[PDB]
């Protein structure tokens, strides 16, 4: 594991996390039904 | 190969592939070669998240 | 020595293996001149004619991958191998 670490030239400081990235809207498609609601991919109420 | 490449890439996906290759058909010259399919630009957005 | 056939077998398949290494040599080397015929065709109107025309004379209103495959047979075509 340590080999690959040096040999990759990178740094394990990339496993803790300090801004996680949000996907464009399309991919998460938002959607009304006949009164409105939000019944898409619920990856809006994860990031909410 | 090319068969291939034309029915994943400019018949199903690429729009700019099909806008292009419409026109071309529609004029006299030859159709442009494909370009990046919506999947994979769609797998890489998705994956870089 | 065989009866002409008729349709899009003409010329036969073996003929062209003659001159072509392989197969699959042959549908690029034979690709790249029509694309070269139609690019001639399209600059007819006017432009250089770098893109020398058809060599053998073509039929009526044939379309230009048979020119190729037909003057292909003729041997009249040099090509260098991948890159």
């Amino acid at each position: 594991v340590v080999a690959a670490f040096q040999q990759s030239g990178n740094s394990p400081m990339g496993m803790v996390l300090d801004a996680v990235p949000v996907i464009p809207p399309e991919l998460r498609p938002m959607v009304q039904l006949d009164g409105g609601r939000f019944a898409t991919s619920d990856l809006n109420d994860l990031y909410r | 190969a090319y068969t291939l490449q034309e029915l994943l890439t400019i018949k199903s996906d690429d729009t700019v592939g099909r806008v292009k290759v419409y026109e071309a058909i529609v004029k006299g010259e030859n159709i442009p070669e494909p370009g990046i399919p919506e999947s994979f630009k769609v797998l890489l957005k998705e994956l870089q998240s | 020595g065989y009866d002409t056939p008729l349709g899009i077998t003409n010329p036969p398949i073996d003929e062209l293996l003659d001159r072509v290494s392989s197969k699959y040599a042959l549908v690029i080397y034979a690709a790249k001149r029509a694309r070269q015929i139609n690019d001639y065709y399209n600059q007819l109107g006017e432009g250089i004619l770098e893109y020398v025309g058809p060599l053998v004379e073509p039929g009526l209103q044939e379309k230009p991958l048979s020119i190729a495959l037909r003057e292909i047979h003729a041997d009249l075509l040099e090509h260098t191998e991948g890159e």
